[PDB]
């Protein structure tokens, strides 16, 4: 079992974010290009079709702490969204409500978190929630 | 863990490179915490620079991966600490070893040559405004590589 340390894992995720993955409907990059701790990331999700999120772009902040990837990152939406598990006042994603965060594995990544959030936008309990108008963001 | 990594680790601890501390991580025998002293008479003199080194699964057929963790102004080092160095890319040989990599990075600090790495903004400043570039390297040594 060859374990890749945090900082080298995050450099792999940086390169992967620049090359893109799959169909591009989630993307990520470093928030500050001088952040040698590789802690703060920008996330993007394209709302999935045939849902009330369709044709909307969501920006997120993903924080990979010192124990990442043994521990999950913290995730919060910047773009306002009505979605189960996303706090109405802060945009914070409640880890208990997102299976890949509640049952985190060290094989997961920023990519997986964003893909899973986009998948859950298709769930019956989210896809028909009436959404805020575009252009709103949470504080901080 | 391959016997080679065991032996290299033991020799690095028993016979450290002058000016370099290098110790394995307590939880990952392929992960090394490194401190390189800024060489005398270089723009980095007086500084203590943290680096990290990782031996990937295909070591020693593949090169170690190494990055600065201390911010440094140097033609061969980028804003995230990644290092442009031939033996880390396509001039690696399994006859070389961790000690070679550490000595080579130390040598980069003693003799910054902006014509050596692939072209980049820092190297261009070292080429065209060397005096200012050296003062920036000295300033960043004070700010980031002292009491760190």
């Amino acid at each position: 079992g060859v374990k890749v340390p945090r900082n080298f894992r995050l450099l792999e995720e940086l390169e992967e974010g620049q090359k893109g993955v799959g169909d591009g409907t989630v993307s990520w990059g470093l928030e500050d290009d001088e952040d040698m701790t590789l802690t703060r990331w920008t996330g993007m999700i394209i709302g999935p079709p045939r849902t009330n999120y369709e044709n909307r772009i969501y920006s997120l902040k993903v924080e990979c702490g010192p124990k990442y990837p043994e521990a999950p990152p913290s995730v919060r939406f910047v773009t306002k969204i009505n979605m189960n598990g996303i706090n109405n006042s802060s945009g914070m994603v409640d880890a208990r409500s997102i299976p890949v965060l509640a049952k985190w594995q060290n094989s997961y990544s920023i990519k997986v978190v964003l893909q899973e959030l986009r998948r859950l936008m298709m769930s019956k309990e989210n896809m028909k929630l009436p959404q805020p108008p575009e252009g709103q963001t949470y504080n901080n | 863990l391959p016997r080679r990594i065991i032996k290299e680790t033991q020799r690095l601890l028993a016979e450290p490179v002058p000016g370099i501390k290098a110790e394995p991580d307590e939880s990952n025998a392929r992960y090394f915490h490194v401190v390189i002293a800024g060489p005398q008479d270089s723009p980095f003199e007086g500084g203590t620079f943290k680096l990290e080194l990782f031996l990937p699964e295909e070591y020693p057929m593949a090169a170690p991966k190494v990055r600065f963790m201390t911010k440094i102004y140097h033609p061969n080092v980028d804003k995230l600490g990644r290092i442009c160095l031939d033996i880390l890319k396509d001039k690696w040989s399994p006859a070389l070893q961790i000690r070679t990599v550490l000595l080579s990075i130390q040598a980069l600090l003693s003799a910054p040559n902006p014509d050596d790495p692939l072209a980049n903004d820092v190297a261009e400043q070292w080429k065209t405004n060397e005096a200012q570039a050296i003062e920036t390297a000295r300033a960043w040594t004070r700010l980031y590589a002292m009491n760190n």
